[PDB]
């Protein structure tokens, strides 16, 4: 099973063999197996529960509570929240303050997971608990009647499976204490129930197709077909079945749709990105219609969903950093951004060549030119850096600070260091091809193709941009030198291919002097 | 406003009269009177969008190169007069049908530099009142619309969107530095397309009223709400405040022609103005309704 | 000469891109951006064939301009291409961050996000 974990680290057949042999070994030996499971699958609350059910089998009551402090906030799985309430029911049950502690536990669950469709028994177990709380007198009995009524009125708005049975128990509780006033209290909240009962039947359709139990796997057939059922479930809740203007009721239901999807497909950057962009959209939408204190509440929540991506599941995934970097520039917290960028740079095995481009693209844009060159100073001193930041930096100086010499000195700084990369040189070839001096661009061409800093075998596209340049300017005497010289430098692989090589002296963008059927047999290729 | 047209021997005057009448006039020799060149009546009831009570005055600005001139009819209708007869037929850009939903214009200026008549337009798309800044912190904005005259389009190049809530008049800074200074009541900004925003605060009433990044101007505690200003050739602006106090703002410039810091000096006090003019270099005029509007003379100190 | 062709041949996307990258290299931000809003608003070019016009637009607004200018456009470009880009937003985001061959994800991840290379 460990050999299958070497090729595929997420081989669910190989992980299940570790689960099959987990109950055939004691709690001291199986613990090393489950901690390799739940740290590798942090979102799979089914896989959290099996080790919680293992630790509750060995009666390690202190260790089960530390598991609840580790994964309950990050995993909104319904069987996990059932196991959390089953633990406090058993363990805390003999305490004298159990009636305070257990009643806190149900209300803490219904705020976060009570919206889920199978959460009906979570409602009922707190209904019977409040009836189980002993109250003597008349005021304490009316304290019981008030407490049971409040969970009734809240639960009969929430779409779920057995909403027809909660209202049936609601009718018998109102008639159970006073038949006369039951005819009004049932009638006063009946119309909002009929909206709640209707949308609950609408909520069955998109939820019966989903899995809600798969481990979080990055994309590698069925997996992309599952994503479509998640994007349907996201955009259907964006379609607002409960038709209302209150964006706070709109967003938090879509946020509940986001949190359920991040359990199943948390290694997908789009589900993280479409999460907080909806919060950035809901930030400026609540900023218009008066609700100002809640505009920043979703705005810091937008940074929070981005924070959970880079901290929990996707640490080496660059895309959610830059979405979290450019979100904080849009909130104008520029000092926070440098902590975000340098957090990514501390990670060992990435390619900082892209990051130094974007971390230069922040400093010029928000803090000025001199702040940009301090970043480009840090880009030169990093070993892991490749040639692309030398291309960007000279273009950041030329296009923005309007200077040609600094754009020239940065490019010449890279050409001394990275003159054996053909993708670098072509990015400096077409820069000098567009500055309108035939003396500038031709001098560079003979530098690259003679000094031997670039290997000649990888310089085919260098020579291909040469004849693109000597055909716009220069004379025919200059071209016929080169196509004798370029053919001399590439003698091995161009013998027999001369006439197909001639087309690149005469071609424009899509204009070829022959048909596509004729160039197929001449040996023509398109770079 | 005034503009020397194509091949003209004099400078025409773009007057603007109430309910959106433009009138380009000229002095004539021969008869010592005026001479109307063009009459533009814009008092059409579909140009109001129903707003009977005209509150905004029609404001005439000219492009400093003399390419076109723009009147803001009724607050919501940029009427553009193209230039080269010495004229071209006008047209009415709708303001509210642009990007960014401008909708409450404060000032508009023709900016310097450029290849096309770029017109900066301060506005307030979600309007607030000084007196209500705990739910609406800072809502002033800028669009530098770039007028294509021939093709009759207008790209909304360059927008900033969280300027302080109480910005009074905008002012085009001339060619060798470029950009704009935007007088706010309690601050003073210098904005440009390729440069980050730099603006300082002029009292501690910018504390709970502004989220824009404001430094602290040392040795200055004043306000700029009704403050007329003009520019010395480059990097010196004569602000006459309310209270008639003349300050000569110095924009301290780096070697790359970017504004680093500001520099005030409390110069002399004078008339409670309503306008300001640089005449012959070393003379200023302070046009004022309430007070003898007088001619000044500044010199260099040793 | 280019403006002579744009009056006559302003409905050919392969023409405009050859005039887009010419004005992209002459070092003027205002002119390059003024041309972009001419092509994409005047209706001389059909909007359905202007996908690569918009793709050179974010290549230009990422070198110059501010982040406020980009987020206007990717709300506006997505509004102009609403039909065929719903669900493809994060794969469309890569073209705000990509350089020549630098992508912020692996090739196996971009296969399932819906990324395409123009």
């Amino acid at each position: 099973a460990e050999k299958k974990l070497e090729e595929n680290p997420y081989d669910l057949d190989a992980w299940s063999i570790l689960i099959r042999e987990a109950q055939n070994q004691p709690i001291d030996k199986a613990r090393k197996t489950y901690e390799r499971l739940v740290a590798q699958f942090p979102s799979s609350g089914r896989f959290w529960k099996l080790y919680i059910e293992a630790e509750i089998k060995a009666k390690n009551y202190d260790k089960v509570e530390k598991l609840f402090q580790r994964c309950l906030m990050k995993v909104l799985h319904i069987d996990l929240w059932k196991c959390y309430l089953s633990y406090v029911r058993e363990t805390k049950g003999k305490l004298p303050s159990y009636k305070e502690k257990m009643a806190q536990a149900y209300d803490f669950a219904l705020d976060k997971i009570g919206m889920e469709i199978m959460s009906y028994q979570i409602w009922v177990d707190y209904i019977n608990f409040l009836k189980g709380v002993e109250a003597v007198g008349s005021y304490a009995e009316n304290q019981r009647i008030t407490a049971v009524r409040r969970v009734y009125q809240r639960g009969c708005v929430n779409p779920m499976i057995n909403i027809e049975q909660l209202w049936r128990d609601y009718n018998k509780y109102e008639e159970g204490i006073n038949i006369h006033l039951a005819k009004k209290m049932i009638e006063d909240r009946s119309r909002d129930y009929m909206n709640a009962r209707r949308v609950a039947k609408e909520y069955e359709t998109v939820m019966k197709g989903l899995d809600r139990n798969a481990p979080s796997v990055p994309p590698q057939p069925q997996e992309a077909q599952q994503v479509d059922m998640w994007k349907k479930y996201i955009q259907w809740e964006k379609s607002n079945p409960l038709r209302t203007e209150d964006q706070t009721l709109i967003t938090k239901r879509v946020m509940f749709a986001y949190e359920q999807c991040l359990l199943v497909l948390g290694h997908h950057p789009d589900i993280w990105y479409e999460a907080a962009q909806y919060l950035e959209q809901s930030s400026k939408l609540l900023a218009e219609k008066g609700d100002m204190n809640n505009a920043k509440l979703f705005s810091d929540e937008a940074a929070n969903i981005y924070e959970r991506a880079i901290s929990t599941l996707l640490k080496k995934n660059m895309l959610l950093y830059f979405a979290y970097a450019d979100y904080e520039e849009s909130r104008m917290k520029y000092e926070k951004v440098h902590s975000i960028y340098n957090r990514l740079l501390a990670i060992e095995d990435i390619d900082p060549t892209l990051v130094y481009i974007q971390y230069m693209k922040f400093a010029r844009r928000a803090e000025g030119i001199k702040s940009g060159r301090m970043i480009f100073k840090k880009a030169r001193e990093d070993t892991r850096t490749r040639h692309h930041v030398y291309v960007t930096a000279a273009l950041m100086e030329y296009y923005c600070s309007k200077d040609k010499s600094v754009a020239f000195k940065i490019f010449e700084l890279g050409l001394k260091k990275y003159g054996d990369i053909p993708e670098y040189v072509l990015a400096y070839i077409d820069y000098l091809s567009h500055l309108n001096e035939d003396n500038n661009t031709r001098v560079l061409f003979e530098r690259v193709l003679t000094s031997g800093s670039l290997p000649p075998e990888k310089s085919g596209e260098i020579w291909a941009r040469f004849l693109a340049f000597e055909s716009n300017i220069g004379d025919l005497a200059s071209i016929l030198k080169v196509e004798k010289r370029r053919f001399t430098a590439f003698k091995e692989e161009y013998e027999g291919k001369e006439t197909a090589l001639l087309v690149d002296r005469y071609k424009f963008m899509d204009l070829y002097p022959c048909s596509a059927s004729e160039l197929k047999a001449l040996g023509y290729k398109d770079v | 406003a005034s503009v020397q047209l194509a091949g003209a021997k004099r400078d025409a005057l773009l007057l603007s009269f109430k309910d959106a009448k433009l009138s380009v006039v000229e002095y004539d020799p021969g008869t010592h009177d005026l001479k109307t060149l063009s009459l533009h009546y814009f008092e059409e009831p579909e140009l109001r969008d129903g707003f009977v009570q005209n509150v905004h005055t029609p404001r005439v600005r000219v492009d400093p190169d003399g390419r076109c001139a723009a009147m803001l009819v009724y607050g919501t209708r940029l009427v553009v007069l193209p230039f080269r007869s010495s004229f071209l037929p006008s047209y009415i850009i709708d303001v509210r049908a642009l990007d960014e939903k401008l909708l409450n214009i404060i000032d508009l200026q023709f900016l310097h530099g450029y290849y096309e008549p770029t017109l900066l337009i301060l506005f307030e798309p979600n309007q607030t009142w000084p007196g209500r800044v705990a739910v609406r912190q800072d809502t002033c904005s800028i669009v530098a619309i770039s007028l294509n005259i021939t093709q009759k389009v207008h790209p909304v190049i360059w927008s900033l969107t969280s300027l302080p809530f109480d910005c009074t008049q905008a002012l085009a800074v001339p060619k060798p530095i470029g950009g704009v200074v935007v007088f706010a009541v309690n601050s003073l900004l210098y904005l440009n397309q390729s440069v980050p925003p730099y603006g300082v605060a002029l009292n501690s009433l910018t504390t709970g009223t502004t989220a824009f990044p404001l430094r602290t101007q040392e040795g200055v505690r004043i306000t700029l709400d009704c403050a007329q200003a003009t520019f010395i050739s480059y990097d010196k602006m004569v602000i006459s405040l309310k209270g008639g106090e003349i300050y000569v703002l110095t924009l301290i410039t780096d070697g790359m022609r970017s504004v680093r810091a500001f520099h005030f000096d409390k110069a002399a006090a004078s008339v409670l103005t309503t306008s300001m003019v640089t005449m012959e270099p070393g003379y200023l005029f302070l046009g004022s309704r309430l007070g003898n509007s007088l001619l000044l003379k500044y010199t260099e100190k040793l």
